[PDB]
């Protein structure tokens, strides 16, 4: 329970709308990048071996 | 009436509430939320289920006379003709 | 090569015929069988063992189905 | 100074209707497939407008164009499906909307209820033509059988099927006058929808006990706002599902190949939102009295304010009633199962008794049993 | 004639409900297609592009298509030249008309396979037990010599020929010529060209699927957290007595 943490996170970004917006701008692009990352290094785990990304270093420049 | 202020006549009538921020979204989830709707599911389950159990069996029965109908009958050609 | 038949072995023909000694898969190949013997004999009648077949084919694939892949690759 | 939005006109319109009228504070979940509708109308059009960019209306590169936009242009699968399921989606809304009224009495409401019929048919319409745009084989044959019903019309039915196909057969002349009408009509059920919520505004929303809910109304907006929001995210989970992971599981395979005039498919069969209507008119003996039987079903819906005799408004207070009304659901799922299947003599005899159970139980069981119900509390 | 055999639903690699295709299987399958399908089956919305990103690369994408000679438009007297063929250019068709295909495979029109996968019934399942399948007729049953027996054709009596036997090609691969891998490989090939979103259709699901999981909890707080206010608010009457 980071009482404290939630209350300065409410005192510095959250008390005025304008920085609400701003906060909710940023994250989302940090969110995006570090969501879409996520997803598909997951995405590539399941299918290992079977995308092209995978096998392509068997044909390019070869 | 169709406006707040002219809709009806009321009296003696006293209401309390809190504010959102002073009270939990989720009180009594599982003590008191789970068993409620047990209730109500209990109170609704005959007048329902037996219709769609009905439901159930002409599909089957229905289906699988569907089948026996192209299924080669013993009486053809049971002469030897 | 070495060989044209042995190097070219299916894994489907091994899988086949393993798969029929199941009561199931044996049990329709007779009353198939026996259908058969039946139009043979008689000498008008326009019956065939079609429907007979389409028993033992899916009682035959549908074991076929678990087994086949895990010996290929 | 006042608020703005009770001066400016534009602002009077979208006070009234969305911000702050009355609304009942229980009114459970099933009021929320109102808002839901109208939010599908609004994907399907502007889904079906880039769709437009593409198409093209003829014979010959209608199958051509919808092959181009799945492969080659840009997003144009996800675009396609989304339409494609949206349409489904719409319906099942759609039924769950008339439900709701049958269920709590909302059909009291004489001038809503009237025109929420309208709207239906007018939906089916659009629904209908759109099938034949992709021109597969089953959109052919589909069309063709649904309007060859049409010769059954006492003398100008013949007369009135030519003219409709703009030729002696379904060719291209149909696919085009199809595509205008398909874009044109559901902005008129746009502006019908606007008709219906008016004369709704002037008496206000009904809620499940059936008493008037004067002395419990709350502003609109807060509370369902958010609530509409809710529905509208699990809406679109559904709608994502569909799409995302499994397709074509609602389509009818079989319209993948291209429309062949002199080859019928061996099982000719409607889209799943128009079974119920399909095994209706298949079982009656009479080419003719099939579609009047389609016809006197659909406007039993009309009727129904005048068969009601009880003298409580909801039928929760009702059990009996609630056991008939789930028999008549079960029916109409029975309705549906046989449309998917092939003529025979079991399916047949089924889908008849299914037909006349459907009929008899709207006329006279329902309303005999509600005369009992009022017996018994000593009204 | 009697109720049509229902192939078994074999283990696909990417029958997964998150499972990818197999993308050298999509290869070996394709140089399949280039020998004894393309003989007789078309595929008409199938450009020598599509491959790039996919099994071939770019240069090898190049190097195929210049194999086939294509027709070109008019030239100064109007005459129409053949060109070497580029990445643009679609499948050469084996037949100009319908007319001339049916002439040349005894009645029968192969249909074009571009979407046969989304077309029969029982996907990719109904093509292989179709190409596995080719029993010795019955007793009791006779056809048309040109006809062939096969159970899982719904008139049990199908034009084609058996396309596929052991050592029909040999795969750059060096993976045998067995017949049963053959036929999943093309099967592998006709679901990619019947639905090329495959991939990047279950990637979207999957981000849609975390993104609801975190959203839906989320906003059923918020309605819970604006409701509260009338979820617990007590009443009471107190008349004037
Ligand atoms: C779907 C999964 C997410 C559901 C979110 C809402 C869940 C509500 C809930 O769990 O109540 C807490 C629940 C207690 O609820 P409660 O406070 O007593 O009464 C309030 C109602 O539950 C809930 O009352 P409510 O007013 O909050 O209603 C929420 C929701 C609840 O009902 C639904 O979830 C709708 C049915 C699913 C349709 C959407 C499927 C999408 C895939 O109803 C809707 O809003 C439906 C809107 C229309 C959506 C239609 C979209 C498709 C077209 O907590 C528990 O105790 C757990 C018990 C779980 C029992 C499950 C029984 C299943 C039978
Ligand atoms: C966008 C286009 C907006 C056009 C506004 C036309 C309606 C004007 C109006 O109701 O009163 C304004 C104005 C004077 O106010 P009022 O008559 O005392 O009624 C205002 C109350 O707030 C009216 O009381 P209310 O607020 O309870 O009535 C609501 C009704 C308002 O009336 C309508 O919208 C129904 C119009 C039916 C169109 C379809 C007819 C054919 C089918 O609209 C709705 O039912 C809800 C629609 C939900 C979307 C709201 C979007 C707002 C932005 O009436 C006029 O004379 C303007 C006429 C404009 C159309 C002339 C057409 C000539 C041909
Ligand atoms: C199995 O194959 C089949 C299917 O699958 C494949 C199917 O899909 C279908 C279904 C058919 C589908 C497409 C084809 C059918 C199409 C139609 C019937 C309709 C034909 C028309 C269309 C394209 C055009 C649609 C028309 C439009 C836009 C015109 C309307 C325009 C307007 C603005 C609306 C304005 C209306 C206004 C002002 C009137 C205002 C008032 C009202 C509603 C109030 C009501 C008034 C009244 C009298 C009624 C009240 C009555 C009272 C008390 C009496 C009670 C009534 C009783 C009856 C008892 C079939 C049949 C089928 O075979
Ligand atoms: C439960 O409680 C509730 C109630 O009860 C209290 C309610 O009552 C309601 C209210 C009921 C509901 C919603 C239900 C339905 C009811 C309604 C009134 C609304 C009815 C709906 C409609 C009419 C439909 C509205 C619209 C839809 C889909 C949009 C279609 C129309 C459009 C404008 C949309 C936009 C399309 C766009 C922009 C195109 C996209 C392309 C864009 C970038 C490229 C565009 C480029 C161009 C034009 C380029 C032009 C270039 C030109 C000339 C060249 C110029 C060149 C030069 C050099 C100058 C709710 C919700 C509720 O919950
Ligand atoms: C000077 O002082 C004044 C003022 O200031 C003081 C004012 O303020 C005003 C105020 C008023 C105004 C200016 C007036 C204008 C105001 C406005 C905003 C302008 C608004 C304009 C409009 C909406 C446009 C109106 C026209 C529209 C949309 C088009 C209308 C026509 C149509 C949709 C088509 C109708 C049908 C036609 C041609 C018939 C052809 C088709 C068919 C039969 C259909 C064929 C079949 C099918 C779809 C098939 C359906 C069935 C199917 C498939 C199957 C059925 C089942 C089977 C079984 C077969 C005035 C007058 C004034 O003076
Ligand atoms: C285009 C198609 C869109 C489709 C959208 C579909 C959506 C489906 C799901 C529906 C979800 C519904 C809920 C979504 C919002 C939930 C939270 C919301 O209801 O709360 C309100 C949300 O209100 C807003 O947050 C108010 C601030 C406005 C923030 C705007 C951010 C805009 C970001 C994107 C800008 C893009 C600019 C692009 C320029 C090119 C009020 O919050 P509140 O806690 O009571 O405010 C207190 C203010 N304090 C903090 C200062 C005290
Ligand atoms: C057309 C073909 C349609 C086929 C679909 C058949 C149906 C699928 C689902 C049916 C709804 C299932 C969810 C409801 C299950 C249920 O029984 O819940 C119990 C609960 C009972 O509670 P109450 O007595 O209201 O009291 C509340 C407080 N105590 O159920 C309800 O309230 C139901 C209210 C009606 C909602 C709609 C029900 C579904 C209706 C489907 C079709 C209706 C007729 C459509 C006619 C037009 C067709 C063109
Ligand atoms: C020229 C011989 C020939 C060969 C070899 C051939 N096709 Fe065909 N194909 C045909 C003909 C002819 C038909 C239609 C026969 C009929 O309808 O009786 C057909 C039909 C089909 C069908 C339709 C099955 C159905 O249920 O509608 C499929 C799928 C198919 N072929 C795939 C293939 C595949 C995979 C190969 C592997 C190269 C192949 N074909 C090779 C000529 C051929
Ligand atoms: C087709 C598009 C339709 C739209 C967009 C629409 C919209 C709405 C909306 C928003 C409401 C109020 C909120 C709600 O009830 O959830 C409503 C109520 C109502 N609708 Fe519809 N509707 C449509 C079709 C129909 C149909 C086909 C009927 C057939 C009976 C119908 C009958 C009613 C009735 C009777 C009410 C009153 C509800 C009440 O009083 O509680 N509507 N409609
Ligand atoms: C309630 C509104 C609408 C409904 C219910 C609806 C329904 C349908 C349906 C069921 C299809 C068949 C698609 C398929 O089977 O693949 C379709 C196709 C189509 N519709 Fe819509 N539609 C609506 C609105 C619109 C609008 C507004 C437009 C254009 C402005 C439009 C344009 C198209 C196009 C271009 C197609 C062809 C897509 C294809 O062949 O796959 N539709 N529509």
């Amino acid at each position: 329970a980071a009482a404290t943490l939630t209350s300065k996170l409410y005192s510095l970004l959250f008390r005025r709308t304008s920085t609400f917006a701003l906060t909710i701008i940023v994250g989302v692009m940090f969110f995006e990048r570090a969501f879409d990352q996520g997803a598909d290094a997951i995405y590539d785990h399941i299918n290992e071996g079977k995308l092209w990304k995978h096998i392509k270093h068997k044909y390019e420049n070869k | 009436g169709r406006e707040f202020g002219n809709l009806t006549r009321m009296r003696h009538v006293i209401s309390y509430s809190l504010s959102p921020f002073e009270q939990r979204a989720y009180p009594h989830v599982f003590t008191k939320g789970i068993p409620n709707v047990l209730r109500r599911i209990r109170e609704s389950f005959f007048r329902v289920v037996p219709q769609f159990v009905v439901f159930y069996l002409i599909y089957t029965w229905g289906t699988e006379e569907f089948e026996r109908s192209k299924r080669k009958n013993p009486a053809a050609y049971e002469n030897d003709k | 090569e070495e060989e044209e038949e042995e190097e070219l072995v299916d894994p489907l023909t091994t899988v086949r015929e393993q798969c029929e000694q199941l009561e199931k898969c044996v049990k329709a190949r007779e009353r198939l069988e026996l259908c058969d013997e039946r139009v043979s004999s008689r000498s008008h009648t326009e019956e065939d063992c079609t429907e007979e077949l389409f028993d033992f084919l899916h009682a035959r694939d549908h074991c076929v189905a678990h087994k086949l892949f895990n010996n290929l690759k | 100074m006042t608020p703005m939005r009770k001066t400016n006109p534009l602002m009077k319109l979208i006070n009234h209707s969305f911000i702050d009228l009355p609304t009942p504070s229980n009114i459970s979940a099933w009021w929320n497939f109102g808002s839901l509708l109208g939010a599908c109308l609004i994907l399907q059009i502007t889904t079906g407008l880039f769709l437009a960019m593409h198409y093209s209306p003829d014979a010959s590169t209608a199958f051509s164009s919808i092959a181009h936009i799945t492969r080659d242009v840009n997003y144009g699968w996800i675009i396609r499906y989304l339409h494609a399921n949206g349409a489904s989606m719409f319906f099942i809304c759609l039924f769950l909307h008339i439900g709701r009224g049958l269920y709590y009495g909302s059909f009291l409401y004489s001038e809503t209820w009237n025109i929420g019929i309208i709207l239906l048919l007018a939906t089916m319409a659009t629904a209908f033509m759109g099938y034949v745009l992709p021109w597969g084989q089953m959109s052919f044959w589909g069309a063709t059988v649904i309007t060859n019903l049409l010769s059954a019309i006492p003398y100008i039915g013949t007369d009135l099927v030519q003219w409709i196909w703009g030729g002696y057969s379904v060719d291209s002349p149909t696919l085009t006058r199809f595509f205008t009408f398909h874009f044109i009509l559901p902005f008129i059920i746009a502006a019908l929808a606007t008709l219906h919520l008016l004369f709704l505004h002037e008496t206000g929303s009904n809620n499940p006990l059936g008493i008037t809910s004067h002395s419990d109304k709350i502003t609109f907006h807060p509370y369902y706002t958010i609530k509409d929001a809710l529905g509208l995210l699990l809406f679109l989970l559904s709608l994502m599902t569909l799409t995302l992971f499994s397709p074509d599981l609602l389509g009818d395979p079989d319209n993948y190949t291209l429309a062949n005039p002199l080859n019928t498919p061996p099982h000719i069969k409607p889209e799943w939102y128009f079974l119920f209507a399909y095994t209706i008119l298949r079982s009656v003996p009479n080419k003719l009295g099939g579609v009047l039987a389609l016809l006197l079903s659909i406007l039993i819906l009309a009727m129904i304010p005048i068969l009601h005799m009880s003298k409580q408004q909801s039928m929760m207070f009702r059990p009996l009633s609630q056991s008939l009304y789930w028999l008549l659901a079960a029916d109409l799922l029975i309705l549906t199962w046989i449309g998917g299947q092939p003529v025979s003599y079991p399916f047949t005899i089924i889908g008849q008794v299914a037909s006349v159970l459907y009929f008899t139980t709207i006329l006279i069981l329902m309303p005999t049993i509600s005369l009992i119900e009022n017996k018994m509390l000593k009204w | 004639s009697d109720l049509e055999l229902h192939p078994p639903s074999y283990p696909w690699s990417h029958r997964g409900l998150l499972s990818s295709l197999d993308h050298t299987s999509i290869r070996r399958g394709f140089q399949v297609y280039k020998q004894v399908c393309a003989s007789c089956h078309s595929m008409d919305f199938v450009a020598y592009r599509h491959l790039v990103g996919v099994c071939y690369t770019e240069d090898e994408a190049k190097e195929l298509a210049a194999e086939v000679e294509v027709q070109d438009g008019p030239n100064e007297d109007g005459e129409m030249f053949m060109r070497p063929g580029k990445l643009f250019d679609y499948f050469p068709k084996p037949y100009p008309n319908s007319e001339a295909a049916r002439a040349a495979n005894n009645g029968a029109l192969p249909p074009d396979l571009s979407y046969i996968v989304r077309a029969r019934h029982g996907g990719e399942d109904y093509v292989f037990s179709l190409l596995t399948g080719y029993c010795e007729p019955p007793t009791g049953v006779s056809l048309r010599e040109g006809l062939y027996f096969n159970p899982y054709f719904p008139g049990q009596a199908i034009a084609m020929a058996p396309p596929i036997y052991t050592d029909v090609l040999e795969f750059d691969d060096g993976t045998p010529a067995t017949m049963s891998q053959i036929a999943k490989d093309v099967c592998t090939f006709l679901r990619w060209a019947s639905e090329p979103e495959h991939d990047h259709r279950k990637r979207m699901g999957l981000k849609m699927l975390m993104m609801m999981a975190l959203l839906v909890p989320l906003v059923y707080t918020i309605k819970r957290h604006k409701w509260s206010v009338l979820k617990s608010r007590k009443l009471a009457y107190r008349p004037p007595k």
